[PDB]
RNA sequence: CCCAUAACCUUUGUACCCGUGAGAAAGUGCCGUUGCUAUGGCGCGAUGAUCUACCCAUGGGUGGGUACAAAUGGCAGUCUGACAAGU
């Protein structure tokens, strides 16, 4: 709540992410870049035992990040792990890419891929601060444009709003994803098509991915924060979907 | 005599800790600028004087590929830095900003050598004022002792077990008000002798060192004709060596 | 080779249609006027879409918005006359940026959605 | 170089050696040593053919120009290579320009040590011009005419 | 008939010769996909024939840009010449596997006798090359793929955003925070030198107020003894004699009762004062440079309010971006004076946005804004 | 060792203080130029009008805060005390 209360931290079922419990509950992560707030977010910090050194944890804004509803809503298995590599289709800014850097931690890496320049400027300055994030400023439909820069990524996330969504995830996954890999989609009915209903759009898109050889494990609706979305968690199998 | 000034000695120790603190934050600022430039130095080495001397030596990654860096850093670290220069993640930085980083690294080297010179002044003055103490326990902890409990004659007036305590008074009074175990070392942990010992031996060496230090202190501050050498200090050290050697040589596992 | 940063401007037809919808919004309280209020509205997240002009003195005051609009995936269009925009707004002065806010309880909701669809097509 | 030296010192199939050298310069133009050995091999084929024409006459400058033009494309390529080797302000550009020119002309004097010899170096000097370095050049001019 | 495949790496290019082309018609089967997974059969499929790396970081950047657009580079043409055999243009075109169906035309128009292939076969094999990666290269490829990757990523992103150094402001943030720390330490070292020489001269401690004249005085005057007429004259060339402080300090030096400090306290307070004066010179220089970089980056701020005030504003902002993105309604700068400050805050918001997004400023409009500021000031 | 190298209060040094969004004020108003009347400037704004204790007739002294400084003010008092180790 206010900027003074004392709270308790807790390791989650998913690694990396922690629960911040006090009088009220929060979703928190560990920050690599100390002391620096990206978008004004209130931060917790702890001493840790040499004298103890100060580390810092950061709230994960559930009204703002389109992945935040994933953990609060509760996915069975999120493939982002404290050692793997994540491909990120559509980093608007720090608002999500910095948090995915914080959950993948030091050893892992994150590739932000985005096209519009001025978010590119904010991106590259943010990566200049934080050393696990490498941004690429190209269009998300041509891994043949950028195929020298990414080596065998472990799990793909996507939050693009363009109507090309199934095809572009199919392209990037077929290029760079490991076998038995993980894929997370954040899909918005209003930005694929309006008149047909949202759930029918969801069925259409999940059917398109099943055609594109990625078998979906589960979906979540993310009702209480933003209206009308879905988060799809699926597995790149490439070999015998059945 | 115009060399016996405890107020200058305590001003020295307070200045010493402040100087270390401000050196640390200044090296932080330099690290952040040259991390907006080129951070693999800041991730390979951390030692402030050596980092700043690299900054004084070379000024750009091409210059690093040109230059040699033998005497500042060992060569495997040097060439790893060179490989980081050959594959950097950085920009190129303007002339005026290079000049300012140069001036800052100059500041850092000056503060480091300045701090070493101030410690030299502290140690020589310590040997001038309370010589037996400097022969026995170490001038850093000697200055810290006088600084904690005030001045020389009062520190002499207090007895030996108090001198074994002096530091951890918070833990002491909490432990006595709550009826738990008293703390043993307190402040005398930072002596070279206790650094030689280990464990329950550290407890015994702690009380022994406090006692012989109390003899050194009472002879030192309340004498008329001090020889200014410290043979009393040396003999206390020798007896302490005998005691430490015997207690470490004593075996606990059966033979 | 690079565009002027007021990318993109619209047809005269889309300009006419947008000016009518913003005038009806001015009638029904769901139009808010002014770049400052546009910025606060984007921060509150209650902004549906953004009209901008391309003629004020100069245009970086209005050019701060594309960052926020692309930040929250909000459609933003351009019209070449701040004085025609003010006439549409029904105010005593030319306006450089206007926000159509969010309400699902509207009389012109469908027209808002229609023109928003047009914007997303022309983007 | 090992390939060329084999094919020349045992066989002297100078044509295949030359094509080896062409593709070698193509793969690595950046190597002043490779430029050095190619110029050496050119001059050795020249003096071999000239001793052959001499022993022909006894039993009874084109080459310098191709050497100097090889020197030309050498210098241009090396200059561009070290420009692109860390290509950025106005004063940065001026000082690094002076550094690069020092580099190239040190290397040109290395070729002078490798040494119509006077005419070849005079071409190098007018090529050079078109401070203390200026004095070094005019020193080389007058001492070369004494030579 | 998929004889050669061509891979590109953050270090360089490489070409592989195929041995055993997979039977295609089953390429949707579990078994051929597990052979594309495991290392056990991939080395049965593909052998190494050549690999030529780049020799410079700028060269890697330029070649990567070249591929990304789709034209062929000099290194690539040389590799193809030294690798691909001499084939015909009418019968048995030599077949090269290649990932980029749009790069295909340039290779075909370059070398007449090679047919590019971008089939799912080729996607399969090049995917396998990416997976088994460094483990295939037998030890040839030196230097981390990871570090080469990261360097090339930063370079490519910067070159396609057209990054600068002028439109950075982290120098402003760090320089102003350093300036604050310098002034804090310079006043605390003023207090410490004040007392630590006041044990020699409390008369000085009360006589002279300025820290810089304090340091200059304990520079020049050694102690309260070695004081003479030319010392008084050079003190007049220093702080003043006409203030009478010179007469006061020499008479208090005659009548002073503190310890005449010895040679070592003397040299130590000397080294202290010299260190403090050096830090003061550095701080003055760095402040002047801060004015310089403000007139460089965003001098509409210095135009409307001032250099250090705009700089304190950017440091509270976190960056020029966030100074712009902050709205003119919740800006906190430093009833009626509230009206004035509300107004100039709005004007400053306009100034920040223009000098943020605009490349180089409009101080004529800065002048308009400041003259309007003085006009609303003459209103109230 | 987690901080008496301080933490907290208290006493003195430095400070200013009760987000909303279209409504305010209510030949000439004040000057300029030119002579045998012609006339020069401006008269609200979306780029934002308006809201964000106690005494004495635009002074002080009380009243309360947070960010910064000094205290040899306060909480606040300095462990046990005759065996051990080898044969």
């Amino acid at each position: 709540a206010r900027g003074g209360a004392k709270v308790v931290i807790e390791p989650h079922r998913h690694a990396g992410v922690y629960i911040a419990r006090g009088k009220e509950d929060l979703l928190v992560t560990k920050n690599m870049a100390p002391g620096e707030s990206v978008y004004g977010e209130k931060r917790i910090s702890v001493e840790e035992p040499v004298p103890p050194t100060k580390v810092e944890y950061r709230v994960w804004n559930p009204f703002r990040s389109k992945l935040a509803a994933g953990i609060m809503g509760g996915l069975d298995e999120l493939f982002i792990a404290p050692g793997k590599k994540v491909l990120y289709l559509g980093a608007a800014s720090g608002t999500s890419v910095s948090h995915v850097s914080d959950v993948v931690g030091p050893e892992g890496v994150v590739y932000a891929v985005e096209f519009s320049h001025r978010p590119g400027r904010e991106l590259i300055s943010m990566a200049k601060k934080r050393p696990n994030i490498i941004p690429i400023i190209e269009d998300a439909r041509h891994p043949q444009k950028y195929r020298m820069l990414i080596g065998m990524v472990d799990c793909v996330f996507a939050d693009v709003a363009q109507p090309d969504q199934a095809r572009i995830i199919a392209l990037n996954s077929h290029m760079f994803l490991k076998d038995q890999g993980g894929v997370v989609i954040s899909i918005k009915a209003n930005c694929i098509d309006s008149t047909v209903d949202a759930e029918t759009v969801f069925a259409r898109e999940v059917q398109k991915l099943r055609e594109e050889r990625i078998k979906p494990l589960e979906q979540l609706t993310l009702e209480p924060y933003e209206r009308d979305h879905c988060i799809v968690v699926g597995r790149y199998m490439r070999s015998g979907l059945k | 005599s115009a060399d016996k000034v405890d107020v200058m000695i305590i001003q020295a120790i307070a200045l010493l800790d402040d100087l270390d603190k401000e050196l640390n934050t200044y090296a932080m600022r330099c690290k952040e600028w040259y991390g907006w430039h080129f951070p693999e130095l800041a991730k390979i080495v951390t030692d402030s004087v050596a980092y700043a001397r690299i900054i004084l030596t070379m000024g750009i990654r091409s210059k690093a590929s040109e230059t040699d860096l033998s005497e500042i850093l060992p060569e495997e670290i040097e060439e790893r830095v060179k490989t980081a220069a050959e594959v950097s993640m950085g920009t190129e930085i303007t002339q005026t900003d290079l000049d300012n980083i140069n001036a800052l690294a100059e500041q850092i080297v000056e503060f480091a050598a300045y701090r070493e010179q101030l410690s030299n002044y502290l140690s020589a003055r310590m040997k001038a004022i309370a010589p037996n103490l400097t022969q026995l326990v170490g001038e850093l902890v000697g200055a810290r002792l006088i600084a904690h409990s005030g001045s020389l004659i009062s520190l002499a007036k207090s007895p030996a077990s108090t001198i074994q305590i002096l530091g951890a008074e918070k833990a002491l009074f909490r432990a006595l008000k709550t009826k738990h175990d008293t703390p043993k070392y307190g402040l005398l942990y930072h002596a070279s002798l206790v650094g030689q010992a280990t464990g329950k031996n550290k407890g015994k060496i702690a009380r022994v060192l406090a006692a012989k230090a109390a003899v050194s202190l009472r002879y030192d501050a309340l004498a008329e004709d001090r020889d200014d050498s410290g043979d009393i200090g040396l003999e206390s050290r020798a007896k302490v060596e005998n005691r430490l050697s015997q207690l470490e040589g004593r075996d606990l596992r059966t033979t | 080779a690079p565009n002027p940063k007021a990318f993109p401007l619209a047809d005269a037809a889309l300009t006419q249609q947008i000016l009518d919808v913003v005038q009806q919004a001015a009638n029904l309280r769901q139009l808010k006027k002014g770049a400052n209020e546009a910025t606060k509205t984007l921060n509150r997240g209650i902004s549906e879409f953004i009209i901008m002009a391309a003629d004020c003195e100069p245009i970086e005051i209005l050019l701060h918005l594309p960052l926020l609009c692309e930040d929250k995936n909000v459609p933003y269009v351009f019209v070449p006359s701040r004085v025609a925009l003010g006439r549409a707004c029904g105010v005593s002065r030319p306006v450089i940026a206007a926000s159509i806010t969010t309400n699902d309880a509207s009389a012109i909701k469908t027209q808002i959605y229609a023109v928003k669809d047009k914007i997303e097509t022309l983007l | 170089i090992s390939c060329a030296k084999y094919e020349y010192e045992v066989h002297a199939n100078f044509k295949s050696c030359r094509n080896i050298f062409q593709n070698g310069l193509r793969f690595n133009p950046d190597v002043p040593k490779l430029w050095y050995e190619y110029v050496k091999f050119e001059l050795n084929f020249i003096t071999k053919l000239i001793n052959r024409r001499k022993v022909m006459g006894l039993i009874n400058a084109l080459r310098g120009d191709i050497a100097l033009t090889i020197f030309d494309v050498c210098m241009k390529t090396l200059g561009k290579h070290y420009i692109n080797k860390h290509k950025s302000d106005s004063k940065m550009n001026i000082e690094l320009n002076k550094e690069t020119l020092n580099y190239l002309f040190s290397e040109s004097l290395r070729y002078i040590k490798l040494f119509e010899r006077d005419y070849l170096i005079n071409h190098v000097l007018q090529f050079w011009k078109n401070p203390e370095l200026y004095l070094k050049t005019v020193m080389i001019d007058i001492t070369l005419n004494i030579r | 008939p998929i004889e050669y495949l061509l891979f590109e790496e953050p270090t360089g290019y490489a070409v592989f010769k195929v041995k055993l082309q997979q039977d295609d018609i089953g390429s949707r089967l579990k078994e051929v996909q597990e052979q594309i997974n495991d290392f056990g059969a991939f080395t049965k499929l593909i052998e190494l024939v050549s690999f030529a790396p780049f020799k410079g970081a700028a060269e890697a950047l330029e070649n990567a840009n070249d591929i990304s657009e789709g034209l062929v580079s000099e290194s690539l043409k040389a590799i193809l010449d030294l690798n691909l055999p001499k084939a015909s243009s009418k019968k048995k075109n030599i077949t090269l596997a290649i990932s980029d169906k749009n790069l295909g035309p340039s290779i075909k128009e370059e070398f007449p006798y090679v047919d590019c292939i971008s089939n799912e076969l080729a996607q399969d094999l090049i995917r396998g090359v990416r997976l088994h990666g460094e483990k295939l290269f037998k030890g040839l490829q030196s230097g981390d793929l990871e570090r080469a990757q990261l360097g090339l990523g930063h370079a490519y992103s910067r070159a396609k955003v057209k990054f600068s150094v002028q439109k950075n402001d982290n120098h402003i943030i760090q320089a102003i925070a350093l300036l604050d720390q310098l002034d804090k330490d310079i006043n605390t070292f003023a207090m410490r030198v004040k007392e630590w020489y006041g044990w020699h001269f409390p008369e000085l401690a009360k006589l002279v107020p300025d820290n810089y004249t304090f340091a200059k005085l304990v520079l020049f005057i050694k102690d309260k003894a070695s004081l003479n007429d030319d010392s008084l004259h050079d003190l007049a060339a220093l702080l003043n004699e006409d203030s009478g402080i010179a007469q006061r300090v020499i008479d208090n030096a005659r009548i002073s009762m503190g310890q005449d400090i010895s040679e070592t306290d003397m040299e130590n307070v000397c080294v202290f004062a010299q260190r403090v004066a050096s830090l003061a010179d550095y701080r003055r220089q760095l402040y002047d440079y801060l004015c310089e970089k403000m007139h460089t980056v965003a001098p509409n701020l210095s135009e409307l309010i001032g250099e250090v005030i705009g700089a304190r504003l950017i440091s509270h902002a976190g960056s020029l971006t966030n100074l712009s993105k902050q709205a003119a309604s919740t800006v906190q700068i430093l009833k009626n004076k509230g009206r004035i400050s509300r107004y100039l805050a709005n004007k400053c918001s306009m100034a920040s946005r223009i000098d943020n997004y605009s490349e180089e400023p409009s101080n004529v409009f800065g002048s308009v804004l400041k003259k309007q500021v003085e006009q609303r000031l003459e209103f109230y």
